[PDB]
RNA sequence: GGGGGGAACCUGGGGAACUGAAACAUCUCAGUACCCAGAGGAGAGGAAAGAGAAAUCGACUCCCUGAGUAGCGGCGAGCGA
RNA sequence: UGGUGUUGGCUCUUGGUCGCGCCUGCGUAGGAUAGGUGGGAGCCUGUGAACCCCCGCCUCCGGGUGGGGGGGAGGCGCCGG
RNA sequence: GGGCCUGACUGCGAGGCCUGCAAGCCGAGCAGGGGCGAAAGCCGGGCCUAGUGAACCGGUGGUCCCGUGUGGAAGGGCCAU
RNA sequence: GCCCGGAUAGCUCAGGGUAGAGCAGGGGAUUGAAAAUCCCCGUGUCCUUGGUUCGAUUCCGAGUCCGGGCACCA
């Protein structure tokens, strides 16, 4: 890892979980990249992988998000994970929560009707070229 | 009744009780049955489909 | 195996009730009992070997109460022991319970 | 101070079988008979870590009732608050 | 005969599982050892590149990786078949 | 032999055959919702008479009846198998 | 009743990119014979259907059938 990585690092401590809006101040602290990286959202979704029916996938009109207006498309790959954007690095910190908040909550809405376990298993905030910091979903 | 001669249930296919046994021979008929018949709860006619006893 | 000499436990009278089946809650017809029968069921008696005043001191003890026994030689401090044989050193041990 | 005795009664530690189930094993007989330890003119029990539906009662023992009820039961024979 | 009590000290070696760290993945087209998607035009270097000496190794035999001794400014992508 | 079908119905059932009991048997007619038929009408399996097994215990699908102070739940009842 | 499982050519069989191996059959070499040996060749929805992937005997759902296991039987 790069020395630029290595100092971002310390602003974490992967113990702690944060909540929506704890993790939101960061992003902007994680971004030290010379562009405006994004951030991006990962979950785990808590559903057996190999199978269908109980896949999740779908749309998402973020109220704000991406900045590069919204519904993005997220689709659980062959592992248990789905993956997906809310926004640019630079809006205002009570910007994404909305965002962050916007997605998770399709994700559930898009939770199968047969499925084990907690669904969100976990989930990750966090910037392109940043480390990430779990959270209270 | 025998192994190949089977004794099953017909179940409302509206309200999902089943209201009739019967039997079949499941080679002469390895389809699920289905059936007209009346449902008590329904008070009317209704498909009904062959259910494992 | 007898009795307990600090808790007073002695052997008490149990049935074997041997059984067959599948349990009603597991979906069964229910647990048949082939056989009941007396057995006995003894305290988990053991030796337990002190020092006190310099003389060894022994108790049959159940398991459970050895501790107690521990305790009983704490206790025997404050008392006016030494030159006494074994027996009434017990003897005075057990007055203490 | 103990020890030993005492017809029955009493409490504690142990504890059958015939029999009944028109066979028999769970169940019954029965915690009976009997053995043993102890007590006494009685013994046991006894002042709620109780009942159990009454916003209630108020130690324990004994009799009547509740009731062959509620229940228990190879849901059999029977057992039984 | 398993577990467990009575049952303790010190060592050496193992498996399971959880958390973190790191690496492992080779049909065939091909720069050649493509896990899966997702972000994405920059990222690595005085917090020491390019080959080198010992290599922990891993190997599908071409390479993959890794800590160190030398080392004193270029390597790696978007491009694009 | 062909066409359309599922009455191999749900709720009942006057009246009987048979008969120690228990069981077994036949049944018109009314209601519900149907099938076939122009209609009269027929249809509660099969020309008939064997193709079977009481209770008990328990499985499953229903119903929402009971639910040990109360609300639930455990567990039962009822209907079907 | 439930749990683990096998189905791949005539028989027996190993296996995310694929389709083979043993001896049975046939052709040839060799042999006095019978073999053993040696070389070539076949003999496939990889149980069925449905769904992943660019595709699949390979992963998953569902079936059909034999195989094993445990338990229960008023
Ligand atoms: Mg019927
Ligand atoms: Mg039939
Ligand atoms: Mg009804
Ligand atoms: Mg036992
Ligand atoms: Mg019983
Ligand atoms: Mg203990
Ligand atoms: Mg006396
Ligand atoms: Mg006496
Ligand atoms: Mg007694
Ligand atoms: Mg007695
Ligand atoms: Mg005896
Ligand atoms: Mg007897
Ligand atoms: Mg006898
Ligand atoms: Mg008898
Ligand atoms: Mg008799
Ligand atoms: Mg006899
Ligand atoms: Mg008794
Ligand atoms: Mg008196
Ligand atoms: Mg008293
Ligand atoms: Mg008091
Ligand atoms: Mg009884
Ligand atoms: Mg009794
Ligand atoms: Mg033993
Ligand atoms: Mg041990
Ligand atoms: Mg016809
Ligand atoms: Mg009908
Ligand atoms: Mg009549
Ligand atoms: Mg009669
Ligand atoms: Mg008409
Ligand atoms: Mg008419
Ligand atoms: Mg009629
Ligand atoms: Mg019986
Ligand atoms: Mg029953
Ligand atoms: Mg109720
Ligand atoms: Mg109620
Ligand atoms: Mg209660
Ligand atoms: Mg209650
Ligand atoms: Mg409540
Ligand atoms: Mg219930
Ligand atoms: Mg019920
Ligand atoms: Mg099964
Ligand atoms: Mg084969
Ligand atoms: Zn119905």
């Amino acid at each position: 890892h790069g020395k630029r990585y290595r100092a971002l690092l310390e602003k974490v401590d992967p113990n702690k979980v944060y909540t929506i809006d704890e993790a939101a101040r960061l992003v902007k602290e994680l971004a030290t990249a010379k562009f405006d990286e994004t951030v991006e959202v990962h979950a785990k979704l808590g559903i057996d992988p190999r199978r269908s029916d109980q896949n999740v996938r779908g749309t998402v009109s973020l109220p704000h998000g991406l900045g590069k207006a919204g519904r993005i498309e997220f689709r659980n790959d062959k592992t248990g994970a789905i993956h997906a954007p809310v926004g640019k690095a630079s809006f205002p910190p009570e910007k994404l929560a909305d965002n962050i908040r916007a997605f998770i909550r399709a994700l559930e809405a898009h939770k199968p009707e047969g499925a084990k376990g907690t669904f969100l298993r976990s989930v990750y905030v966090t910037t392109t070229m940043g480390p990430s910091v779990r959270i209270n979903p | 009744a025998s192994e190949v001669r089977i004794k099953l249930l017909l179940e409302c296919t509206e309200c999902k009780r089943r209201n009739y046994a019967t039997e079949k021979n499941k080679r002469n008929t390895p389809n699920k049955l289905e059936l007209r018949k009346y449902c008590p709860w329904c008070r009317k006619h209704t498909v009904h489909r062959e259910v494992k006893i | 195996s007898k009795v307990c000499e600090i808790s007073g436990k002695r052997p008490i009278v149990a049935n074997s009730i041997q059984r067959r089946g599948k349990a009603k809650r597991e979906g069964g017809v229910g647990k048949k009992t082939t056989g009941i029968s007396k057995r006995r069921q003894y305290p988990n008696l053991q030796k337990v070997r002190v020092r006190v005043a310099g003389q060894e001191i022994t108790f049959r003890v159940a398991a459970s109460h050895i501790p107690k026994v521990y305790e009983l030689v704490e206790r025997a401090k404050g008392l006016k022991l030494e030159g006494l044989s074994p027996k009434e050193i017990k003897k005075e041990l057990l007055k203490l319970l």
